[PDB]
RNA sequence: GUUAAUUCCGAUAACGAACGAGACUCUGGCAUGCUAACUAGUUACGCGACCCCGGUCGGCGUAACUUCUUAGAGGGACAAGUGGCGUUCAGCCACCCGAGAUUGAGCAAUAACAGGUCUGUGAUGCCCUUAGAUGUCCGGGGCUGCACGCGCGCUACACUGACUGGCUCAGCGUGUGCCUACCCUACGCCGGCAGGCGCGGGUAACCCGUUGAACCCCAUUCGUGAUGGGGAUCGGGGAUUGCAAUUAUUCCCCAUGAACGAGGAAUUCCCAGUAAGUGCGGGUCAUAAGCUUGCGUUGAUUAAGUCCCUGCCCUUUGUACACA
């Protein structure tokens, strides 16, 4: 019951990121980029996993089932509106972008705007605020 | 300055460490048990709750913010 | 009805106030015995009506501090209830008697004031007020950023002060106040 | 033959004067009345800075305007009440007549 | 040095720089005849007891 | 600070000299006496006049008032 | 036979609670709900001050139904407290000798005065230039 | 003769929720797990079977005060919305949950659309709620 | 001497006056006494539903009444009563009875400031310009621009907490428009959400609405970790207002997850339903409150003093100052 399992893992290495094993499974998945507190919860309810368990306590086969669901959300009845790379500007596919690929698309979008000298791209190039905030009195210590 | 490293699940050494003298504490709460054993509060809440089920401690007051336990009457 | 006992369990009788300087500034006895430390008020209209408040109410009012929980009486009323529950089961006597002994041993007996400073003695009422104030602020700073809850931080603060342990926050401040007044004498 | 007359006025001293006149006028023509019902007073509030410019201590003006409403019902046909309502009205008071 | 405790009989007036300490006359209940003038801090009434750690100092009148 | 102004003291001192016989010793009766015998445009100084008149009665009963 | 009906109100900040007291067999309900479950339950001994200071036998023979409206959670609690205490005294006045009113009034008053007399304090209006009745905004000398 | 008013309400909802689950005709929707119960929440409900509890709760409310519609239900289930650095306000509950729960309790004869709009408790429903109140009273005593 | 007071008593080369203060208006409290109430209710009665005669019903209908609600007229408090202090005067302290023994505002003197406002005004002198216009209209941009300094604030640093469920309580007050376009919303379906489509009520004590508000209360999960604290920055998608939203109007969803562990010198506001916490209305408003103006709600620690600091008033006094 409360005795530690013989196979308990303190770190789980998944998606080229570490997952703490002492943390609850719902909040341990959140450690990888592309999943938040709520994307994790629905993923491990599509896969029947006891919420009370911890990340170091669940066995390997049910772990690898989670990655398949996370990398392939649509094929397991995850709603379309629930993703973060919906209807992208290259292949028009609704996909969930995760730990390592999230930094690639974020970089691609920034240079996409800067390439053609759109106003939002210029402000990113100059390292300035892009959503219309007043720059007179705020965000100073970053800019010296 | 000082950091706490509380284990989340009992090792064998600490599990019976609880089972022996904790049922003889005057005041049994998850707060006091957590730091006498260096354990998570959630583990303390679960560990204290299963001792009541067996019946080696008796509940004196139950509330959301605090749950309080003592030991059974002497003799 | 007789035997008005606090929270329906703690009998206010058989509580002895050994110190005679604080007889009539402590309200625990039969006329001042209530079921709850919650009451309407009108206790701040005149000057010395403050000393007719049952002291459990006075302790309850002083736990509503540091911004987050101003005007939250029911939460502090709950706090005192659990504090009295575990003062009983940890020491084995009436929680009311522990609280009274905590007040006496905690209140400073001489303070310093500017008349370079001059040493003066404190009136019995302000002796009670500083006793209550020190006990609450000691529990508050013990329970901050700590796993242990407020209700037992108050409880062990009272138990330590009732015995004059000099480990409680209240007793440490008392010795520091009088020793400075001793030098300024 | 269910009629109701609405008395609304900003001035309450003359409003009670007019209201008392109509009831007595009804009682002398022996037709039953249900007394004046005093509905809640509608207060009109405007709050405005005292100053035309922008400076000065931030003082404010509170302008009120109260509206008092009374209702009278009668057991009578329309011809008798017309000569009652046609007389003895303060210029402040305004009266409407409806058939319920 | 024993601790003596005494009762107030009358209030003379408020002294101190900010007027924060009251000056009173008290008598020791051990010797109900000997009276001393002392400065007390806090709201003091007539007929209450003060606990004197030191009882041979005597404050000047205002 | 219950100090009676001149407009109360002057009115009471006039009433006492002209209606000494009718006045009494209680506040409530000579409050009605003052109300009917002088036109006092509100209740509050009617009470304050009647209160001073009652106070003047006791001084008059003991002896003269200058 | 004859109806022995007494209706008495109770006041707090804004909560008014009026109690209908008849001749009954010792039934107490607030909005159709007995005194033992009225949130908050931490202030439950308050609703039981008039009953417990007197006992069931004085409340025997009368059935009280209290309706409450306005105010807040704690204000309604205090309104019921006063309403039951006032209604029972008013009942014993009209249908029993006031020799019974005497001791019943003194035991309530000696415990606390607000159980029979209404608290007269109310919230006061906000003044301009500040966030509340008396607090002001910050001065800005420099 | 006990009634809903007599027994404590908190465990009455829990007792009545179990009654709905063991009956098994409630017709729960298929998005009960991926839905967020209100715009002011942050996470999906912790309990997986919240729909049986919400259905139990709304039947209790129609019992006490009838004539309630979806707008009434989304008002009664609202709460404080935390806006981050902005001050927090009041935000109404989810409408869709109100409709599906009300229609679910209408498919099996507990409530019906009365005149004047909204739903009210069907006489059959009034019996079933009074049944559970008896169970709650007996267990606690 | 007394007073919150140039308020009174009393002395008196002054006497009789005027304004200011007070008085006054509104507001809070209380009246089982009065006038009354289908656009407010209560209690009874009769049906109806449910449960084991009774209990619950904001389910339906009507006979009395006004306690609750509304709003009118009166009443009530005057330092009146008692005990002390005091020229025994003006008055002060305490206590009884009492709802109340200082509720909170409005109005508010003489004299002045070279205080602000010519950008409120068809209030206005003089000056300037007046057809390539300093008139007026249209298109676009800016008033939001960012190495830095300061002022008013909002959110936080967590366990007296955060999250997820359950339970249970308000008071102010607005609502369909002269030109003028734009109102508050019930209910029923669609959508996960913002929202959409249909029907209805309301010019309002009639409908929204018994305004089912938050905090608070009860039960879960978390466990001292910048952590489920915190929510800045930022990417992608969906709605709504608009003639148009990019320099993102506002709202919704997923993801991203910064500083911050209580804040130096210094300084602000405040004493009873007060501070503080908490939410709701109005103004601005096509779109809409981190502001301000009101409303309730939970609700204290300290104090009944002083002239030490910062200042104000009166008398005496010194002055080589008088834009002081
Ligand atoms: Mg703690
Ligand atoms: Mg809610
Ligand atoms: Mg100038
Ligand atoms: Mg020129
Ligand atoms: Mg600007
Ligand atoms: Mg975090
Ligand atoms: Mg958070
Ligand atoms: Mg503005
Ligand atoms: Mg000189």
């Amino acid at each position: 019951s409360l005795v530690i399992p013989e196979k308990f893992q303190h770190i789980l290495r998944v998606l080229n990121t570490n997952i703490d094993g002492r943390r609850k499974i719902a909040f341990a998945i959140t450690a990888i980029k592309g999943v938040g507190r709520r994307y994790a919860h629905v993923v491990l309810r599509k896969a029947d996993i006891d919420l009370t368990k911890r990340a170091g306590e669940l066995t390997e086969d049910e772990v690898e089932r989670v990655i398949t669901i996370m990398q392939n959300p649509r094929q397991y009845k995850i709603p379309d509106w629930f993703l973060n790379r919906q209807k992208d500007v290259k292949d028009g596919k609704y996909s969930q972008v995760l730990a390592n690929g999230l930094d690639n698309k974020l970089r691609e979008d920034l240079e996409r705007l800067k390439k053609i000298r759109a106003h939002r791209g210029l402000r990113h190039f100059w390292g300035l605020r892009v959503r219309g905030q007043h720059t007179k009195t705020t965000g100073r210590r970053g800019r010296t | 300055r000082d950091k706490l490293n509380n284990l989340v699940l009992f090792d064998k050494a600490t599990y019976d460490k609880l089972c022996k003298e904790v049922p003889n504490y005057k005041l049994i709460t998850p707060a006091v048990v957590s730091e006498r054993l260096k354990i998570r509060g959630s583990l303390a809440r679960a560990a204290l709750q299963e001792l009541l089920s067996k019946g080696l401690i008796k509940l004196v007051s139950k509330h959301r913010a605090q749950v309080i336990y003592t030991r059974n009457t002497k003799g | 009805t007789p035997d008005i006992k606090l929270f329906g369990k703690w009998s206010t009788d058989d509580v002895q106030i050994n110190d005679i300087s604080l007889q009539d500034y402590i309200a625990v006895k039969e006329k001042y015995a209530k079921y709850l430390p919650h009451s309407a008020g009108r206790y701040a209209a005149k000057r010395f009506r403050k000393a007719q408040c049952p002291i459990v109410e006075r302790l309850t009012n002083s736990m509503m501090m540091h911004g987050r929980n101003n005007g939250k009486k029911l939460m502090t009323v709950r706090i005192v209830k659990h504090a009295f529950e575990i003062i009983h089961l940890l020491t084995g006597e009436n929680p009311l008697q522990v609280l009274v002994n905590a007040i006496i041993n905690s209140g400073p007996r001489e303070d310093s004031t500017r008349i370079r400073r001059q040493a003066v003695d404190v009136s019995p009422l302000r002796r009670v007020n500083q006793a209550i104030w020190l006990l609450c602020t000691g529990a508050r700073e013990a329970a901050f950023r700590n796993i242990k809850t407020i209700a037992e931080c108050l409880a062990d603060e009272l138990i330590n002060a009732a015995k004059g342990s000099s480990n409680s926050y209240a007793i440490k401040k008392k010795d520091e106040l009088e020793r400075v007044a001793k030098s300024n004498r | 033959h269910r009629i109701r007359i609405t008395l609304t006025s900003r001035n309450v001293k003359s409003l009670e004067k007019v209201c008392a006149d109509l009831i007595r006028g009804a009682k002398e023509k022996n037709l039953k009345v249900k007394g004046p019902v005093r509905m809640p007073t509608k207060t009109l509030r405007i709050t405005t800075r005292k100053t035309p410019c922008g400076e000065g201590s931030k003082t404010w003006d509170r302008f009120q305007m109260r509206i008092h409403k009374r209702l009278i019902d009668l057991h009578s046909p329309s011809e008798i009440v017309k000569q009652i309502t046609s007389i003895s009205i303060e210029p402040g008071v305004e009266v409407e007549v409806t058939i319920a | 040095q024993p601790i003596k405790l005494a009762r107030v009989t009358k209030v003379l007036g408020r002294t101190g720089s900010q007027g924060q300490c009251t000056q009173v006359r008290v008598e020791f209940m051990d010797d109900t005849s000997r009276s001393i003038i002392r400065n007390v801090k806090g709201p003091v009434r007539e007929g209450d007891v003060l606990t004197l750690l030191e009882s041979e100092r005597e404050a000047r009148r205002l | 600070g219950r100090v009676r102004t001149k407009t109360v003291k002057k009115a009471a001192r006039v009433i006492i000299e002209k209606y000494y016989t009718r006045l009494g010793n209680d506040f409530h009766t000579n409050k009605r006496v003052c109300e009917e015998i002088a036109i006092i445009p509100s209740k509050k100084l009617r009470n304050k006049i009647a209160g001073y008149v009652t106070h003047l009665m006791k001084r008059i009963q003991r002896g003269p008032v200058r | 036979g004859p109806l022995q009906s007494v209706q008495v109100f109770g006041r707090k900040k804004t909560a008014t609670a009026v109690a209908h007291c008849k001749r009954g067999n010792g039934l107490i309900k607030v909005n159709g709900r007995p005194l033992e479950m009225i949130e908050p339950r931490t202030l439950q001994y308050k609703l039981l001050e008039p009953v417990l200071l007197l006992g069931k036998e004085r409340f025997a023979g009368v059935d009280i139904r209290v309706r409450v409206k306005g105010g807040g959670h704690v204000a309604q609690i205090y309104a019921i407290r006063q309403s039951i205490s006032k209604a029972l005294v008013a009942y014993y006045q009209k249908y029993v000798d006031e020799a019974s009113k005497k001791e019943i009034k003194d035991i309530l008053i000696q415990y606390d005065r607000t159980l029979l007399v209404a608290d007269p304090r109310r919230c006061e209006s906000k003044k301009f230039g500040g966030p509340g009745a008396r607090a002001r905004y910050q001065k800005s000398y420099r | 003769g006990v009634t809903v008013k007599d027994v404590n309400q908190q465990e009455f909802v829990r007792a009545l929720a179990a009654f709905l689950k063991k009956s098994g005709k409630l017709k729960v929707p298929e998005w009960v797990d991926t839905v967020k119960l209100a715009k002011h929440k942050e996470l999906a409900p912790y309990d997986e079977n919240w729909f049986y509890t919400r259905a139990a709760s709304t039947a209790r409310h129609l019992y006490l005060r009838g004539g309630a519609g979806v707008g009434s239900m989304t008002k009664i289930y609202g709460g404080r919305q935390r806006n981050g650095v902005m001050p927090s306000h009041f935000s109404r509950g989810s409408k869709s949950v109100a409709r599906r729960v009300l229609q679910a309790l209408e498919g099996l004869k507990m409530v019906e659309k009365d005149q004047d709009g909204g739903r009210k408790l069907t006489p059959q429903g009034q019996r079933d709620l009074d049944r559970i109140a008896g169970q709650v009273a007996a267990a606690k005593k």
